[PDB]
């Protein structure tokens, strides 16, 4: 890879583990949901979303 | 001005030891003093052994460490002697230090006995406390140790041997109101010699408000001062080395502006 | 070899009373009761004269 | 071979002074008094003479090395009373403190030899 | 007045799943004001309380009654009339956590406040309408008196 040993850590891939219904549960944006986007986002960035 | 009012009531006073206690004081206060105590109290012991012949079995560094342990009288004439070091002699000299001679020849069959005794000094004032005496060496028929020795004053910062006490027992809450100390089974603990309770208690109830009041004390003294001048010593050169500390600082101040 | 003068640990006397405590034993006097007619009381103390060893004695068998 | 001789603990030889002051930077109205030749026995009582001042905020002392006689005591007192001024008061303080215990302890002893 | 929280409590439980610590011990109280819920780690040497104990609490995030912010530096010498005299065990600690019933879509509803004083640990689970002075990484006052 290229890199010096003393500067890596250890880190856990969030990709690997999930089933496909779990995976596309957590990983997936939603936009049709406006309720939940809305919650997250504000109103003029869910505005350009939509 | 905040200072404190310290009482002092004496329980016990021996020629031996002294125990005292101080309320109305400080912890930091107690243990300065008990410090003091044990390490700046000045008094008088040999520091200075030349031997002119040793034919004992003990070497010469051996016959002058036991010389330099062996305390000396020391009531009046510390305070009246100088410091080596301050003094304007070129080595040594009556106003410093105070010599003692040892001469000793064992020509008799039976083993001879050089202690204490033997130590004669010319100032009255400054004697071995033996005058059973400290034993010096034991001496074979034919062997002799003949020795001059110079006495110093200094106190127990520099070595043991001018340390007056012998061992400085301070005591402090002897029932945990405090709970300075956790036991982890109070019943188990025998019960300080000053406490205050009956045999059911263990410990006494937590104090959540108090601070460490009353200190008991048992200042036993080795012999080279009475027990009363070690604790008035001390608390004399404590006050005399916090003066000093504060003429220096009026001094720094006074540069610095 | 010898007796120290003084208590390693507190710094008490001893080197007075190696004597007196080897004549109280030979007056059937048991060890603990010896030491504490000497008045050792700390257990420092009793353990200084109580473990000493007089090589000494031994040391002057020896011609000069 | 390389030990110290025993009286470097409390003598000051030519070169060096008994105290020093040092502002503090980091914070208003603070100094760091360096003793030299001192231990525990003048930095207790200090600090615990100058803990009682209600004008001063911090006093604490340390010892940087034990094999090296010096000690660091840092005082930091209210805006309207000054550091030197609470080392000094605290000095004072505590030589009358020992003056009474010891005018005390003769009293009492005269008192006990007498009956 | 800067009064985040207001309430009176009564001591529930001590110690549910035993003596943790020696001087410290963990309260299960519930309110009926509000009907909230306080677990709450307290001092016990320097303030003991007993079971079935009432005590108001009184989460401020400011002493001084003026809303002028603290900024967290002991100041022993100050003479204006804190909070702190009308209450008998006064501590100081970060809100180091939030949590919620937030679904997706719905907002929250049942909120927890996890407050942190210098160790000792605190939740406050409770409607959400009462918990909005609390924020996240804000230091607050905890203010107790035990009630005759
Ligand atoms: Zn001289
Ligand atoms: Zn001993």
């Amino acid at each position: 890879d290229g890199l010096a040993g003393e500067s890596v850590e250890f880190q856990n891939l969030a990709t690997l583990k999930p089933s496909n219904k779990a995976f596309e549960k957590k990983f997936r944006f939603d936009y049709t949901n406006e309720r939940a986007l809305r919650r997250t986002l504000q109103e003029d960035l869910v505005k350009d979303v939509l | 001005p905040y200072a404190n009012q310290p009482t002092v009531r004496i329980t016990e006073l021996t020629d031996e030891n002294v125990k005292f206690i101080i309320e109305n004081t400080d912890l930091a206060v107690a243990n300065s003093i008990r410090r003091v105590f044990i390490a700046e109290v000045p008094i008088i012991a040999i520091d200075w052994v030349q031997i002119d012949a040793n034919s004992s079995v003990l070497h010469d560094e051996f016959i002058a460490h036991r010389l330099g342990l062996i305390p000396l009288t020391s009531d009046d004439i510390v305070d009246k002697l100088q410091y080596s070091r301050d003094c304007t002699c070129e080595e040594f000299c009556p106003e410093c230090s105070v010599e003692f001679t040892l001469d000793v020849r064992c020509n008799e069959d039976q083993t001879r006995h050089v202690t204490s005794r033997d130590l004669i000094s010319n100032s009255p004032r400054v004697i071995p406390v033996t005058s059973d005496d400290i034993l010096i060496v034991k001496l074979r028929k034919g062997q002799e140790l003949r020795l001059r020795a110079y006495a110093k004053k200094g106190f127990g910062k520099e070595h043991a041997k001018w340390n007056p006490t012998a061992g400085v027992a301070f005591e402090y809450d002897p029932d945990n109101a405090l709970r300075h100390t956790v036991y982890p089974k109070p019943e188990e603990w025998p019960k300080s010699e000053y406490s205050e309770l009956d045999e059911d208690e263990s410990q006494a109830p937590y104090d959540p408000n108090g601070k460490p009041e009353r200190f008991y004390y048992n200042v036993e003294s080795c012999g080279s001062l009475r027990p009363e001048t070690i604790v008035l010593s001390a608390l004399s050169g404590l006050k005399k080395k916090l003066s000093d500390l504060q003429t220096q600082l009026s001094h720094e101040i006074q540069s610095d502006v | 070899m010898i007796i120290p003068v003084r208590c390693f640990t507190c710094g008490k006397i001893v080197g007075n009373k190696w004597e007196a405590y080897l004549g109280l034993l030979q007056a059937e006097y048991t060890e603990g009761d010896a030491l504490d007619a000497l008045g050792l009381k700390r257990y420092c103390c009793r353990r200084m004269l109580l473990a000493h060893v007089d090589l000494i004695e031994k040391l002057l068998n020896y011609a000069p | 071979m390389n030990a110290p001789p025993a009286f470097e603990s409390f003598l000051l030889f030519e070169g060096e002074k008994k105290i020093t002051i040092n502002k503090d930077t980091k914070v208003p109205n603070a100094c760091l008094f360096t003793i030299n030749k001192e231990d525990h026995t003048l930095g207790n009582i200090i600090k615990s003479q100058l803990l009682k001042d209600p004008q001063v905020l911090f006093a604490g002392y340390k010892v940087p090395h034990p094999l090296e006689h010096k000690i660091i005591i840092r005082v930091q007192t209210t805006p309207d009373y000054s550091p030197q001024e609470a080392f000094t008061n605290a000095i004072t303080d505590l030589i009358s403190e020992l003056s009474l215990l010891e005018e005390r302890f003769r009293v009492a002893i005269k008192d006990k030899q007498e009956g | 007045a800067g009064i985040l929280f207001e309430d009176i409590f009564d001591v529930k439980d001590i110690d549910p799943e035993g003596k943790k610590f020696d001087r410290v011990s963990r309260l299960h109280c519930e309110s009926e004001s509000f009907k909230m819920d306080l677990i709450l780690d307290v001092n016990i040497q320097i303030y003991p309380v007993d079971l079935g104990d009432k005590f108001r609490l009184v989460i401020a995030s400011t002493l001084y009654e003026d809303g002028t912010l603290d900024d967290g530096e002991y100041n022993p010498t100050d003479d204006r009339p804190s909070r702190a005299d009308q209450f008998e065990y006064v501590m100081y600690g970060k809100v180091y956590r939030i949590e919620g019933d937030e679904t997706s879509t719905e907002a929250a509803t049942r909120l927890s406040a996890y407050v942190s004083y210098g160790g000792l640990l605190m939740r406050l689970q409770g409607d959400a309408n009462n918990l909005h002075g609390f924020e996240v990484d804000s230091r607050v006052y905890l203010l107790m008196k035990k009630l005759a």
